[PDB]
């Protein structure tokens, strides 16, 4: 417990909160006057209440690194547990993990029962094969069961390593273990009895969210008076001095907002309540930003909570029931219980629809309950104007329309800035907000059925009645699109359980090979010509300026002089790998590194020398380039687009663009496929200007979806929705 | 005066007038009650009035007109809106009445659109356009509900919009009126907001209206944010005028304290008034939470009201219900500061990152007056957007919405113009053309003007535009620009492209109230404006005032003023007093054209607080609630290097000039200093004037076309310096050996009266003068080698006659004048210093390196002019300096050294101590104590001053005021305060020493630097020798080992420099002064024993 502030470096753990534990467990936990079955039910619950006193308190990506290792603690097979955590049509890099996972006597079995079985390659397609493994090694135990195929899941998929630690626990620690994580926080029982005073309430929030709010109804539930200040003035300093004073007199609640910009106020609170005796029930909060700037004294201190948007679909829609009371949502009419769950749904569905970017919304904008509580009070009024003095009302009579768009527009559009994302958001709306969903064979995706209930208590048991085997396809969302994350999540399991258990002869290498790489280019009115000199002329410019930056530090590794300043700044940037911004002239994505720079810049000099070679030779038209590779491809755009307009004589107005599948290579298509120009759910693309159930892609020179400079419109397959395609996320991307 | 910066935007106050010049009259014969119910009365006959021919079939135009002359710009928009929404709803209750109000909309555009192609008076032709914006407005929408099929009012469609509801049956007048919206349900003002200018309600403008309408019938906030200038603010605005309440612009900078929105909030509740604050990116992160307080505690109070009083500043205070907050952000920019997560939880959010130009394009460009203005339009705005994506990254340009406003404005002036010059037909896609060439073409630099100018030819073909001529302008920059010895061209001569440039200086400042200017240092900018302020006074009768600030080097505290937050005491800053003494009028300010100009360097924490100046309806905010409406008369200029630390909120806001390098070649510079020379004395037909007469009939041929200083000076950019080389610098040191030439010229011929000097010998003295002057001023400040080369070149190049030495550089010679060269070893004989001298502080060895750089810091302290010394450490800049003053026995040295969290206040308390002030009929002149006696500063480390964030030194910006314009501004009484007899000499190491900086080009234009460098084996061995046997007779038997001495440790102390240095530890610096302690050692330890 202790050894975990080396990771988080957000949860700082003390030992009075561990004997708390005993406080709690061996006072209080219920039950029997028998000795051993006393011991077993102690023993049992020590692990249940230490993952539960912790985990409330760190991030979810943590539950299961912290969990697995109570699974060891409760835990012969430490001989073969360490080669998963140090040993780092089968493809390559399975190849790998397969024949060092070979090593091992256990798994002998791997070179040659691989091929012998021919459901494997079935298995290894398979959506879901942590059900299922194949076993590849005396009976053993379901524990080392467990284990083994762990191994072996590894050595076959990595991207499903995280699902199976999360059932290997239950092998050990039970099925019910981490179930009480995805369920609302049980904020008045904790105060009640798992906080005591001189005990500050610390309460963190990932940026997007915060928790505020939770304090203030829990002192509106208690029907309690609460003082309120927020940290960041003087005159708030000594307000909040004399409130914190008459609490500690009179046992009143006490709330801080933001006290990450204060630290210096900050420590001295520490120092001033540990030596102070306060009346009871006397509780103050401290709302806080995941920082390394507050005291790590008040961490030691206070009851750390950690507040985010909840994992899974499931757990959204209990956070979303329990946020709103009872009483509203069984107000009349009976279909108020429709739209509510209607609403919690796409709530879920946007929220769940930001973690995976930017594949499914390219920028991540923030979403919270702030806009939840607004839409439920827009859906309240509309049913009360609507349905004044009635008891129940038709689908058809639901001011539909009027929600959509205020939906789209104010509540959630407001937020929503690029026009894909709009027009994604009203497909949702639409698709969602219609007659059709009070209907008994209704389909939220493509399956899953809606209840068919009135009331809001039916609905409850229906939540949880969903599957745990959770996919990206209940959002729309290709499954594929888990195993970017997944694998993320995969090595962030074995080096976070890692560290739970010259400069000059380095440069001088590094930049003895890349001038070898890289090359050297050579320098009336035609449009395309003077772009493509504009073009040649920065590319040369800037190659010559690199070039001349890598043999200054080449001389200066070398030793032979100029140990000048602004060369020693390179040299920092060159052994960080960080890209400096002497040679950042263009978009590139963040944290796209110098190795992989000169990989990029090598391909566009022998571009930029192929167009010099062209120009040179007219033959300007039959060229054919990659965009990307362009410093600014918006300048060819415009240059074939004038170059026709002047060929033809016409307005530069009049002249749109039909895509074919001029000649533009080395663009990729990611979420489809085309044959005949229709999209089917790019080696080479002709660009006609022609004057005067198709989609709109975009274009994006970066797989970050930043900023769009280019629209293609696209047939479709007879086979697939229009729609569909808006929500898959179908996008031309220039790398 | 005072209600033109509190109450609305009124002008003064019978009646309400206005700045257009509109006035109210009272009904009845209390401010704001009595207007109120006098313009509710005014509505409720305009109702009535309007209704009588609302089925607007066939409109008579005699009485349409006499209704728009009869009442007031707001109350005839707002009738316009109200009759349309209560046809329509009588309509929709009821397609054919709908279609028949279409048609009466049709009609009234198209009577209203006829009018315009008329002459009218500007008072009635805005309420005209505005009154055309509102009816395209109405047959848009009106177009838009009949496209999509309806049938009852229930509908959204309908209910979203803008619905004005008239209630004659109402008692309270006040609340005759409502506006509705989707769930709101609010009531008119009616304050005489006046005329202002009405926007363009596009779709995303729609929306924009519609979130915060939302937010305001909930209690919650509007943040509308984005990239800048998409009409954030001016969005606000038009909420504020469909709504009927003024809203007061705040523009907020870290300055605010707590208190400050403390009164703002009681002013607004107390009155119930309307708030909007544009900077929330500024304001410091603790303090937005500090101030999210605040603004939680009143919105609980204002839904309490919903179901009074609230606590601002602990103090139970009235709220009044029709209050309202707005904010904006310019998120995702560089220099700005993130958002509490709790701030947001109040305020609704809604994105500006693609305003509709087409139609807004379309339609004010249609009420302007043109005929074919939706084909027009169609052309520009896609040429907009393609001027955008093609033209090459250029951190100045700006083609957001602002600068189409600007632009099509410009063309509305430009037909108003051409019809006064001259009907119905008027060729208007060169009108288009004409508002480009005067608005965006000077702007771009030299490259891209090919590329602007084919997109006109292609976007717009033929329509091809003729470039006009101000004759009379040009005719007075013609007898302006001569007198001050400046250089004219007919925009194809030599001197033909920096008139221009003045020209379209001057078309900008006509049509942008903001001006800037954008270039490398030393093109021309401060002359130009001089120019054409001077032309303009001169031309027009009306006198010029120009005023100078430099901010950068001034604190902010003091630029702007600080509030005092002991006792809440606002003591103004420049800017603050300047604006305070032009609208007191005190001396008669405002019959006069003044500017005020900000020339140093950009950063974002002082140009965004003018974003509330340089928009519409221009005023300056204080934190004391002090409001300061900007004068008509009056120009805010900047005169700036680059912008690679500027933001778009404030690059798009002002009008641009462009100069490029070339604007101002070197020809133009060789006829300003020629032309000087020969009119101007030096001291100060005399004497003087006559050898300045022939230098000048000399060295005319060598000052032009290629010649010899040209040639020399575009070969010098070849060669490496200690720094970046500029022209300017390089030129202006080179003209003040020049005027010390003609001042020895003078000295020679006081030597000998009875011989005054020869012309025969005076060419062979200044051509000689000038080679050498060429040489120094070129390679002043680089290695030896680099001088080298530049000698062989300057040996190429020209005939002046040269040294047979076959390997000695012609750096190396003196120019007697005799009228020949010398060597210099006849000037540094073998001397020997006195045993209690062997060594001491304040000694110099001669040597050619000393004697050289003490003649030529001597050429350059006779003129009084400042100068920098640089290179490595050892070389001797302290000492060489001490020793040309000491030859100089009228000028004194103060030592002063720069830490590198300096401030001008230490140079401030050195000039207190050394110097004095007083007050004279020309102003306050700051003083040396000493009459006569010149005092000099010599700053012994001028590149460590504060670093700023954003790439400029606070000192050095000082300094630079104190060069430029011989002063600075004292802040005790924020005066403007000139010096006497103050130099400044300065001394570094070298910018490529690790903890120091380069220096800014615009100062290093000013100073010329020249570097000194270690002396090194060949001069270290003479000097240290001298010092040996001078040091070895207090031993008289070691007299023989003097020179096998100095050979010794002279190799050690080169054998231990290349070893250790810099590059293992950062205080390895290796000196001759270490040579200094040797000596010293040996010499304090050989004195008393007297035999070893
Ligand atoms: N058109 C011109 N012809 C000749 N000399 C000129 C011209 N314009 C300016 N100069 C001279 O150039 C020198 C500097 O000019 P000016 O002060 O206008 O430059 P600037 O662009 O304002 O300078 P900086 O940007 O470096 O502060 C002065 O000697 C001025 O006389
Ligand atoms: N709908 C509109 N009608 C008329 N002018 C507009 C409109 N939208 C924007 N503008 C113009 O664009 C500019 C936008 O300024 P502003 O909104 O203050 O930018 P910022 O919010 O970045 O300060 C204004 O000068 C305004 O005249
Ligand atoms: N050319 C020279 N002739 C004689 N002494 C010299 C010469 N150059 C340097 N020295 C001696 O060595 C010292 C070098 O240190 P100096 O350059 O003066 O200090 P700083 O780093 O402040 O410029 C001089 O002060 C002087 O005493």
């Amino acid at each position: 417990m202790e050894s975990l502030k080396q990771i988080h470096f957000l949860y700082q753990y003390s030992l009075q909160f561990f004997l708390d534990i005993y406080h709690n467990v061996l006072y209080e936990n219920p039950n029997v006057t028998d000795h051993t079955q006393r011991l077993s039910i102690i023993t049992k619950d020590l692990f249940q209440v230490a993952f539960n006193r912790v985990a409330r308190g760190m991030l979810h990506q943590d539950h299961i690194t912290f969990a697995m290792l109570l699974a060891r603690i409760k835990l012969t097979y430490d001989a073969e547990f360490q080669h998963f955590l140090r040993g780092n049509g089968l493809t390559v890099e399975q190849a790998e993990a397969v024949v060092r996972l070979s090593c091992l006597p256990a798994f002998k079995d791997l070179i040659a029962k691989v091929q012998a079985d021919e459901q494997f390659g079935i298995w290894l397609d398979s959506s879901s094969p942590e059900q299922t493994v194949p076993y590849l090694w005396t009976p053993a135990t379901p524990i080392g069961q467990a284990i083994h195929r762990l191994l072996l899941i590894q050595a076959f998929r990595p991207d499903r390593l995280l699902a199976m630690a999360h059932m290997f626990v239950s092998t050990n620690l039970g099925e019910s273990f981490m179930s009480i994580m995805e369920q609302p926080l049980d904020l008045t029982h904790i105060v009640g009895t798992e906080v005591k005073p001189n005990t500050p309430v610390l309460m963190c929030s990932v940026p997007g969210y915060d928790a505020s709010g939770h304090v203030e109804d829990l002192a509106a539930e208690q029907n309690t008076q609460i003082t309120s200040i927020a940290i960041g003035s003087a005159e708030g300093f000594n307000q909040a001095d004399k409130a914190i004073n008459t609490a500690v007199k009179s046992g009143r609640w006490v709330m801080l907002k933001n006290v990450h910009l204060a630290p210096g106020w900050l420590m001295q609170l520490e120092k001033k309540l540990h030596s102070l005796q306060p009346h009871a029930c006397f509780r103050l909060f401290l709302t806080m930003e995941i920082n390394p700037k507050v005291p790590v004294n008040l961490l030691r201190a206070g009851r750390i909570f950690v507040f985010e948007p909840p994992p899974g679909v499931k757990a959204n829609m209990l956070r979303t029931f329990s946020s709103i009371p009872v009483s509203r949502i069984c107000k009349s009419p009976n279909e108020r219980a429709r739209l509510y769950f209607l609403l919690a749904w796409f709530h879920a569905i946007i929220q769940e629809r930001l973690r995976y970017a930017p594949l499914g919304w390219s920028k991540k904008y923030e979403f919270g309950e702030s806009d939840l509580r607004s839409a439920c009070d827009t859906v309240d009024t509309w049913l009360d104007d609507t349905a004044k003095g009635r008891q129940n009302i038709s689908p058809d009579k639901i001011p539909w329309s009027a929600l959509k768009t205020l939906m789209a527009q104010s509540i959630y559009g407001g937020r929503v800035d690029n026009e894909f994302d709009q027009r994604l958001l009203n497909t949702f709306l639409e698709r969602l907000f219609t007659t059709r969903s009070f209907d008994s064979e209704f389909k939220l995706a493509c399956d899953i059925q809606m209840p068919d209930g009135i009331r809001r208590e039916e609905f409850v048991q229906w939540v949880e009645l969903l599957p745990d085997t959770q996919t990206p396809s209940w959002l729309g969302l290709p499954n594929n699109a888990e195993r970017v994350l997944l694998t993320t999540q995969g090595v962030d399991m074995i080096s976070k359980m890692l560290k739970m258990q010259t400069l000059h002869t380095t440069a001088s290498n590094w930049l003895h090979l890349i001038p070898q790489t890289l090359s050297h280019l050579k320098r009336i009115k035609d449009p395309l010509f003077r772009f493509f000199e504009r073009e040649v002329k920065m590319g040369a410019k800037l190659l010559q300026d690199v070039r001349q930056d890598l043999a200054d530090v080449v001389q200066v590794c070398e030793g032979k002089k100029k140990q000048t300043n602004y060369l020693r700044t390179l040299i920092n940037e060159l052994v960080k790998g960080i890209l400096p911004r002497s040679w950042s002239h263009y978009t590139v994505p963040a944290g796209m590194t110098v190795i992989q720079w000169v990989s990029d810049f090598s391909e566009r000099i022998k571009q930029l020398q192929n167009i010099s070679l062209a120009a040179a030779s007219k033959e300007l038209k039959n060229i054919h380039v990659c965009l990307g590779g362009l410093f600014v491809p918006e300048a060819y755009i415009t240059a074939t687009r004038q170059y026709v307009a002047q060929a033809n004589s016409w307005s530069l107005e009049e002249l749109c663009l039909e895509v074919n599948v001029f000649g533009v290579t080395g663009l990729k298509l990611q979420g489809a496929t085309c044959n005949n120009n229709k999209l089917s759910l790019l080696p080479l693309t002709q660009l006609r200007w022609v004057k005067q159930s198709v989609v709109t892609l975009p274009v994006y020179l970066n797989f970050t979806r930043a900023d769009l400079i280019f629209t293609v419109d696209f047939e479709i397959a007879t086979k697939e929705d229009p729609r569909s395609f808006y929500e898959r996320g179908v996008a031309v991307l220039c790398t | 005066k005072h209600f033109k910066k509190m109450f609305a935007g009124v002008s003064s106050i019978l009646g309400i007038s206005s700045r257009e010049g509109e006035e109210v009259m009272f009904k009845t014969p209390l401010v704001e009650k009595e207007m109120r119910v006098t313009l509710a009365k005014l509505l409720a006959e305009s109702v009535t009035e309007v209704e009588i021919f609302g089925k607007a079939t066939s409109i008579d135009p005699n009485t349409y007109i006499t209704w728009i002359d009869k009442y007031q710009a707001q109350l005839v928009v707002l009738s316009a809106q109200i009759a349309w929404s209560e046809n329509v709803e009588t309509a929709l209750s009821s397609a054919a009445p709908l279609h028949s109000v279409l048609s009466n909309v049709e009609v009234t555009l198209n009577v209203l659109a006829d009018s315009v192609l008329m002459e009218q008076p500007p008072l009635r032709r805005r309420k005209l356009e505005h009154l055309i914006t509102e009816l395209v407005h109405q047959r848009d929408v009106t177009r838009s509900l009949i496209k999509s099929k309806i049938d009852n009012a229930k509908s959204f469609e309908w209910l979203s919009q803008m619905r004005f509801y008239f209630d004659p049956k109402q008692t309270d007048v006040l609340q005759q009126l409502s506006i509705q919206m989707a769930n709101a349900k609010f009531n008119y003002g009616f304050e005489y907001l006046g005329v202002q200018d009405k926007l363009v309600q596009t779709p995303l403008t729609d929306r924009c209206y519609l979130t915060m309408t939302q937010a305001l019938e909930a209690r919650l906030g509007g943040s509308p944010f984005g990239p800048a200038g998409t009409g954030k603010t001016e969005s606000v605005k038009a909420l504020g005028h469909q709504l009927g309440r003024f809203v007061l612009v705040f523009n907020c900078d870290e300055t605010f304290d707590f208190q400050a929105m403390g009164r703002i909030f009681v002013g607004l509740c107390q009155v119930g008034a309307w708030g909007c604050f544009d900077e929330f990116n500024r304001l410091e992160e603790r303090m937005l939470s500090a101030v999210s307080q605040q603004v939680q505690c009143i919105q609980e109070a204002l839904r309490e009201h919903s179901n009074i009083t609230c606590e601002l500043l602990n103090k139970q205070v009235k709220v009044s219900p029709d209050m309202a907050i707005f904010i904006t952000m310019n998120p995702g920019y560089a220099g700005r500061s993130n958002l509490p997560d709790n701030l947001k939880k109040l305020f609704r959010s809604l994105a500006m990152t693609k305003p509709d130009r087409q139609l807004i394009a379309q339609v004010m460009l249609y009420s302007q007056g043109f005929r074919t203005a939706e084909v027009l339009a169609n052309k520009i705005v896609p040429f907009f957007k393609l001027c955008d994506e093609q033209l090459s990254s250029q951190s100045h340009y700006d083609f957001g919405l602002r600068a189409l406003k600007s632009v099509l404005v410009s063309a509305g002036n430009v037909k108003r113009e051409r019809i006064q010059k001259i009907a119905e037909n008027l060729p208007e896609q060169e009108i288009l053309i004409q508002s480009v060439c005067e608005t965006m073409v000077p702007k771009l630099v030299a490259e891209d003007i090919p590329l602007l100018f084919s997109l006109l030819s292609d976007v717009f073909p033929g329509v091809q535009y003729h470039r006009g001529e101000m004759t009379a302008l040009r005719e007075e920059l013609k007898k302006v620009c001569q007198e001050m010895y400046l250089t004219y061209g007919d925009g194809e001569e030599v001197g033909g492209m920096w008139v221009e440039k003045v020209l379209q200086l001057y078309q900008i400042t006509q049509i942008n109230h903001g001006l800037m200017m954008v270039g490398p240092s030393g093109s021309g900018k401060s002359m130009a404006w001089r120019v054409l302020l001077k032309a303009l006074e001169r031309l027009e009768g009306v006198e010029g005032v120009a005023h100078i600030i430099d901010p950068k080097a001034i604190s902010k505290d003091h630029l702007y003023g600080t509030l005092d937050p002991n006792t809440r005491e606002w003591t103004d800053g420049l800017f603050t007093h300047v604006l305070r003494k032009i609208i007191d009028s005190v001396r008669g300010e405002l019959q006069k054209r003044q500017w005020i100009v900000f020339d140093g360097d950009v950063d974002p924490e002082w140009v965004e607080n003018l974003n509330s100046v340089l928009d519409d309806n221009k005023l300056l905010t204080l934190p004391n609630g002090e409001r300061l409406s900007l004068p008509p008369n009056v120009r805010i200029m900047f005169e700036v290097q680059d912008l690679k630390y500027a933001t778009l909120a404030t690059v798009s806001r002002c009008g641009m000039v462009w100069f490029s390098e070339d604007v101002l070649s070197t020809d133009m510079i060789f006829n300003n200093f020629l032309a000087r020379l020969r009119s101007i004395p030096l001291d100060e037909a005399s004497p003087m004037l006559q050898i300045q007469r022939d230098a000048a009939t000399i060295m005319q041929p060598y000052f032009t076309s290629n010649g010899l200083v040209t040639k020399a000076l575009e070969h010098a950019f070849q060669l490496e310096h200690i720094m970046d080389l500029t022209r300017l610098r390089c030129l202006g040191s080179l003209f003040s050996m020049l005027h010390q030439a003609c001042r020895n010229v003078a000295q020679y011929n006081a030597n000998h009266p009875d011989f005054p000097m020869q012309i025969e010998q005076l060419e062979r003295y200044i051509q000689r003068y000038l080679v050498y002057a060429i040489l120094w001023s070129l390679s002043g400040d680089s290695r030896l080698k680099m001088r080298a080369e530049l000698g062989e070149y300057i040996r190429r190049i020209t005939t002046v006659p040269l040294p047979t030495a076959p390997n000695i550089p012609i750096i190396d010679y003196e120019v007697s004048i005799s009228g020949e060269w010398s060597p210099w070893q006849a000037k540094v004989p073998q001397i020997e210093v006195e045993t209690h001298k062997v060594a001491a502080p304040d000694v110099v060895v001669p040597t050619l390196d000393t004697v050289r750089h003490e003649a030529l810091l001597y050429t350059w302290l006779a003129e009084h002019k400042p100068l920098v010394l640089c290179g490595p450490p050892g070389s001797g800049k302290t000492m060489t300096l001490f020793s040309a003053l000491r030859a100089l026995p009228d000028m004194e040295v103060v030592g002063l050294n720069f830490s590198s969290a300096t401030t001008p206040e230490l140079l401030l308390k050195t000039f207190d101590h050394y110097c004095e002030y007083r007050r004279t009929p020309n102003g306050v002149v700051l003083a040396p104590v000493q009459l006569g006696k010149w005092l000099v500063l010599f700053c012994d480390e001028i590149n460590l001053p504060d670093m700023d964030k954003y790439g400029t030194q606070r000192v050095i910006s000082f300094i630079r005021q104190m060069v430029e314009h011989g002063g600075f501004y004292r802040t005790s009484d924020q005066t403007w305060v000139k010096l006497e007899r103050i130099q400044f000499v300065g001394a570094c190491n070298p910018p490529t020493d690790p903890g120091r900086k380069p220096l800014s080009h615009r100062f290093l234009r000013h100073v010329p630097v020249v570097y000194v460098d270690y002396p090194g084996p060949a001069s270290l061995t003479q000097i240290y020798g001298t010092f040996n046997r001078a040091m070895l007779r207090l031993i008289p038997s070691l007299r023989t080992y003097a020179e096998p001495l100095t050979a010794a440790m002279v190799e050690f102390y080169t054998m231990s420099q290349e070893r250790f240095t810099q590059d293992t530890q950062p205080h390895y610096i290796y000196s001759p002064r270490e040579m200094t302690r040797w000596v010293r050692g040996i010499f304090e330890a050989l004195r008393p024993l007297e035999t070893l």
